[PDB]
């Protein structure tokens, strides 16, 4: 037989953030940690925030290439309000979800990605998991990786999201921590 | 003799080798194959020598 296509550029890009660390949590759950590992993720982005620089060098550990946004509670102001990345063929923006009014709005996250002009938006503040598509747009809240606490929610869910892009599909895995065994659903995107 | 008349019947002649076949689930997951098989469920025994069996010291008796 022959080769489908000549060489594969297809690309995983961790997404997370809200950790909150140490202010309500100390550490991503324990069989989290295990699921990731160094050397399985070229790219990872972050939108909650971290917000101690602690946690910034754990994820720096899992990937080199990493983009992280400045949160309603990041020590270092050094961090972007907002900043867009392009991964192979999907031009994606980012933002903490603070700066959206109102904070979980999907209409208000529309009108922003007008201005962005990116085929995907990452965003969270809301610690609450959101993946679905509008006017041929992706919109993905990875919510947060430590579950921290909300006033807004009273029961939260700690997750994380890792994208496969092979070119110019890209399909989305969500890992929530319900019980204790781990569920993960699959949710595929495509630009056509 | 043989059930089969037949002198060929082999499907392979030779067989392969590997050190580890490891499975995949989704990005992060180097598991060994996260297969429900845990001690809920119980495998069919096939073992000649196990703890079943015990020995005594001749010597002792
Ligand atoms: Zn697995």
């Amino acid at each position: 037989g022959s080769p489908e296509f000549g060489t594969r550029d297809r690309m995983l890009v961790l997404v997370l953030g809200d950790l909150h660390i140490p202010h309500r949590c100390n550490s991503l759950p324990a069989k989290f940690k295990k699921l990731l590992v160094p050397g399985k993720i070229q790219h990872i982005l972050c939108t909650g925030n971290l917000c101690t620089k602690e946690s910034y060098d754990y994820l720096k550990t899992l990937a080199g290439d990493v983009h992280i946004v400045r949160g309603d509670f990041d020590e270092n102001l050094n961090y972007p309000e907002q900043k867009v990345v392009t991964v192979g063929q999907f031009k994606i923006g980012l933002i903490h979800g603070h700066q959206v009014i109102p904070w979980g709005d999907m209409a208000s996250l529309a009108l922003l990605q007008r201005q962005f002009d990116v085929d995907i938006l990452i965003s969270g503040h809301t610690h609450k998991f959101e993946a679905f598509e509008h006017e041929n747009k992706f919109y993905i809240n990875p919510g947060s990786a430590t579950g921290a606490y909300n006033a807004l929610e009273t029961n939260i869910i700690p997750s994380f999201v890792l994208m496969d892009i092979q070119a110019s599909t890209v399909v989305t895995y969500v890992y929530q921590l319900i019980g204790d065994d781990v569920k993960v659903e699959r949710i595929e995107y495509k630009k056509s | 003799g043989p059930l089969g008349s037949t002198e060929e019947d082999l499907e392979d002649a030779e067989d392969t080798v590997s050190a580890a076949d490891p499975e995949f689930c989704h990005p992060l997951c180097q598991c060994p194959k996260c297969a429900p098989a845990q001690k809920r469920l119980a495998k069919v025994p096939a073992s000649g020598l196990g703890v079943n069996v015990t020995s005594q010291d001749g010597s002792s008796w």
